[PDB]
């Protein structure tokens, strides 16, 4: 099965620097040409670069000009791209993606999340969302938990260690003027089910090595 | 001090080399005219001119394992249109009423990719020049046509012309410069036509390092110590 | 550049209708080789995008056939014969006939369902917080449709500009709402002089725009 795995994304301050790579596997890499694709965060999809096949041909687009460079090595399938000067609107998810026999987009990776940014990383501060008369409509009860001022991206929350799945809601995130990330997960639930069922939202935030389990109860 | 007749003498080893090493109508050319020089100052020189381009345009072929074409069959670019791109051939007569001097341009090299000569790779060629002059600082110019801003493309193959211009001139970036804005205006009809060529120039001269030329330098001792040499002696004697 | 026109912009489509989605181009697409190097994908929320089809109408291996796609020139069309759950994304028409290779902004497909009014619940700050001097009142319109709401926050019955934030789920892919979230952000302080903490609502499944609010001490 064709696969291209990216790598190389993380944090990067302006003016940084970064290569990422690109893994092809289930198809004759050498034949092909190959691009990269980026996507800023709620935004939609811009093309960054092609390679022919044996390099003779490169196109750019006119933003990263003079600071991208692509490039392939085919007897190791892998596919990079050197990026310099970085600035904070290069923030992107950023994938590789041949036709396998064309110009379009056949197969992508998954993409890896490349930040331009001079915040520090910070780990999220927790806090309980608690149920009360304020949050409750019929039978049902609402809580959650506000995950505030966090940096970078990636940050994922479960309940229950993932045993509650049923309602919940965690929101994207916002970027803050600060610079620092917030969100919140909320989740309804049986109103008979507090006092006796235990909620704990599970934040983990692994780019500052960070993991936290807040217990919700109500006021 | 030297008369004609004495200076074709003194120049036979050193030619007899020279036309062994051509390709048959060059070294065939190269013979007759070396045979005017001997039975010719002015008219000596005119013959000795053009046997310094008719031998290194031979060398020229036989470095690149390309054909010698003498200038009699040499195709022009409405020949190449007319066999290579006949859908498009009356359109290229349409378009060219203001400047039908272009239906006739004669390069040295009219190549198209295997479907006028054929060549394996338009690009393997283009890649070749721009190396030598990336690590030898030699002199060239190179367009290539392009429909609008179009991209090149992986799903389908298209017919494409290589125009190659070769020259053994004391002034190189003048006739490279030269024989890229001749071909300037007809690359950007074929950009209108949808036709893809490829127009590549250069020149060597005789200061150039031998192990820096355009032909195999085997091939500029046998042209130094002959074609040379002779316009040395033409113009002393 | 070669610019990409998608219209609509969302297109709500209740399941098992048709679709078409449409893309106009700046400049033709034909290429001088014959082709045209329009291509349509689709991006499920949190996915990489997918190749739907691949110059014009050539559906890419393995795409149902319920995806089609017809044009020619500068004008081009993507038809879903019939919706599935599964369709629900943004749809996005490429280029790459000329550099730069462009795309349309794209077009969200949105699952028709029937009005739901949001369940409205709000949240004051949290006695943690408040000890780090901010606080956080959060105010959640639940499980509504169709997206369109008005959410504001009136403290003391007055007005709030430049201090809150809001946040919009994805369509859900079971039930097909929206939940949303807004946060009022006031220093420990600011939080300290004011009684009445109040969030309106205004949304077309709702009789009237709901108030829900709290006061401070209880």
């Amino acid at each position: 099965e064709v696969k291209l795995e990216e790598s190389g994304g993380g944090l990067v301050r302006p003016g940084g620097s970064r290569k990422l790579s690109c893994a092809a596997s289930g198809f004759t890499f050498s034949s092909y040409g190959m691009q990269w694709v980026r996507q800023a965060p709620e935004k939609g999809l811009e093309w960054v670069a092609y390679i022919s096949s044996g390099s003779r041909t490169i196109y750019y687009a006119d933003t990263v000009k003079g600071r991208f460079t692509i490039s392939r090595d085919n007897p190791k399938n892998t596919l990079f791209l050197q990026m310099t000067s970085l600035r904070s609107e290069d923030t992107a998810m950023y994938y590789c993606a041949t036709g396998y026999g064309g110009t379009w987009f056949a197969y992508w990776g998954q993409g890896t999340l490349v930040t331009v940014s001079a915040a520090s990383t910070k780990g999220p501060s927790v806090f309980p969302l608690a149920p009360s008369s304020k949050s409750t409509s019929g039978g049902t009860a609402a809580l959650g938990c506000l995950v505030k001022d966090y940096f970078p991206e990636p940050v994922t929350v479960s309940w229950n260690s993932g045993a509650l799945t049923s309602g919940v809601h965690t929101f994207p995130a916002v970027l803050q003027s600060s610079g620092l990330y917030s969100l919140s997960s909320v989740v309804t639930v049986p109103s008979s089910s507090l006092g006796t069922q235990t909620y704990i939202c599970n934040v983990n935030h692994k780019p500052s090595n960070t993991k936290v389990d807040k217990k919700v109860e109500p006021k | 001090k030297k008369p004609i007749a004495l200076i074709c003498a003194e120049l036979y080893k050193p030619f007899q080399d020279l036309f062994a090493a051509l390709p048959k109508d060059c070294s065939e050319e190269c013979q007759t005219l070396f045979e005017d020089i001997r039975n010719s100052h002015a008219s000596a020189w005119s013959s000795a001119l053009r046997i310094k381009g008719v031998a290194y345009e031979g060398f020229f072929s036989l470095t690149n394992s390309w054909r010698y074409i003498p200038e009699d069959l040499k195709p022009t670019l409405g020949m190449a249109i007319q066999t290579v791109f006949p859908d498009k051939f009356e359109k290229f007569l349409e378009r060219t009423h203001l400047h039908p001097e272009y239906r006739d341009f004669t390069p040295a090299y009219l190549m198209c990719r295997s479907r006028v000569q054929e060549v394996s790779s338009v690009s393997a060629v283009v890649d070749r020049f721009k190396s030598k002059s990336s690590e030898k600082g030699r002199p060239i110019r190179q367009e290539e046509s392009r429909p609008k801003t179009e991209s090149m493309q992986e799903d389908i193959e298209v017919d494409e012309l290589l125009i190659v211009e070769v020259g053994y001139q004391t002034d190189i970036e003048g006739k490279v410069i030269s024989d890229i804005e001749k071909w300037k205006g007809v690359v950007n009809l074929m950009s209108h036509l949808g036709i893809k060529v490829n127009v590549l120039t250069c020149a060597d001269n005789s200061q150039t390092p031998r192990t820096d030329w355009w032909i195999d330098e085997k091939y500029v001792r046998l042209l130094l110590n002959s074609i040379s040499y002779l316009f040395k002696e033409l113009l002393e004697n | 550049q070669i610019v990409l026109s998608q219209s609509p912009l969302s297109l709500p489509v209740s399941l098992g209708d048709q679709a078409s989605i449409s893309c106009r181009s700046s400049q033709s697409l034909l290429h001088s080789n014959g082709n045209t190097y329009l291509h349509w994908y689709l991006q499920k929320p949190g996915q990489s995008p997918k190749l739907l089809i691949y110059k014009v109408s050539n559906r890419f291996s393995g795409v149902p056939d319920r995806f089609s796609g017809s044009g020619s020139g500068t004008d081009f069309t993507l038809k879903i014969s019939r919706v599935e759950a599964e369709d629900l994304g943004v749809y996005f028409c490429s280029q790459s006939t000329h550099v730069p290779y462009t795309f349309g902004g794209g077009t969200k497909l949105e699952i028709k369902r029937t009005v739901a009014a949001p369940s409205v619940f709000i949240f004051p700050p949290s006695d943690e917080q408040l000890k780090s001097g901010t606080a956080s009142v959060v105010c959640l319109l639940n499980n509504f449709y169709p997206r369109e709401a008005k959410v504001q926050w009136k403290v003391d019955n007055a007005l709030q500009s430049g201090n809150s934030q809001e946040s919009v789920t994805e369509q859900d892919s079971k039930d097909s709402t929206y939940s949303l979230s807004s946060t009022l952000t006031l220093s420990k302080a600011d939080y300290e002089k004011h009684k009445v903490y109040a969030c309106e609502v205004t949304h077309q499944g709702l009789s009237s725009p709901v108030t829900k609010s709290f006061n401070r001490g209880e």
